[PDB]
């Protein structure tokens, strides 16, 4: 049985953490909704 | 049940103590999340419950009480914000600009940052506080590192 908790409200915070980069890929979506890259 | 707009855990205790399998959004009386989080079960929030009202396995969502409600869109410019919700810990905002998965049918913003499976339906915001889509449907490239598309459903 699942069930939902509140954990916070949507915001955008000013001065978060900035990481993470930005990488251009090819992919296929199958029916599974599983992305895979193209080669 | 506690229907307040934002966002939410997505628990369970069918296996050991109580484990987060995921997070989703409240917005305008809708509970919004990824369909693999819930496999399409009802939730329970307090005493009420929560019956699936739209979800595709393809788009990997589903939503609850009503039809899919977020409709904002990444620009394909700014930088954007993920706001992380961990297995037991704080939800936490983390800005990066996205990256693009480049698809047959077009492209997607994708969001390079590598959090527990647990955090799948976190949202991603733009500047204006708006939900642009949800994380966790992604792939693990060369490097091992996990890159999530920006999911976004349509509202009818
Ligand atoms: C679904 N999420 C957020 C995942 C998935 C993986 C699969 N490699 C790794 C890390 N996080």
């Amino acid at each position: 049985d699942m069930y939902i908790e509140r954990a916070g409200d949507i915001t955008w915070e000013k001065d978060a953490e900035v990481t993470g980069n930005s990488p251009r890929l090819d992919v296929a979506l199958d029916e599974s909704g599983d992305f895979s890259l193209v080669e | 049940g506690e229907t307040t707009d934002g966002v939410y855990r997505v628990m369970t205790r069918r296996l050991l103590g109580s484990t987060q399998v995921g997070v989703g959004v409240m917005q305008e009386g809708v509970f919004h999340t990824m369909w693999h989080v819930t496999k399409g079960a009802a939730l329970r929030s307090g005493e009420g419950r929560l019956d699936p009202y739209w979800g595709d396995v393809k788009q990997d969502l589903v939503s609850y009480c009503g039809p899919w409600k977020l409709d904002a869109a990444w620009d394909g410019l700014s930088e954007v914000q993920l706001l992380a919700v961990p297995p037991g810990e704080r939800a936490k905002n983390i800005q990066t600009l996205p990256g693009i998965f480049k698809t047959k049918d077009g492209d997607i913003g994708a969001v390079a940052l590598d959090y527990p499976a647990g955090t799948s339906g976190s949202p991603i915001l733009d500047k204006c506080g708006r939900v642009i889509g949800l994380y966790g449907n992604g792939v693990v490239i060369k490097n091992g590192s996990y890159v999530s598309a920006i999911t976004q459903g349509k509202r009818e």
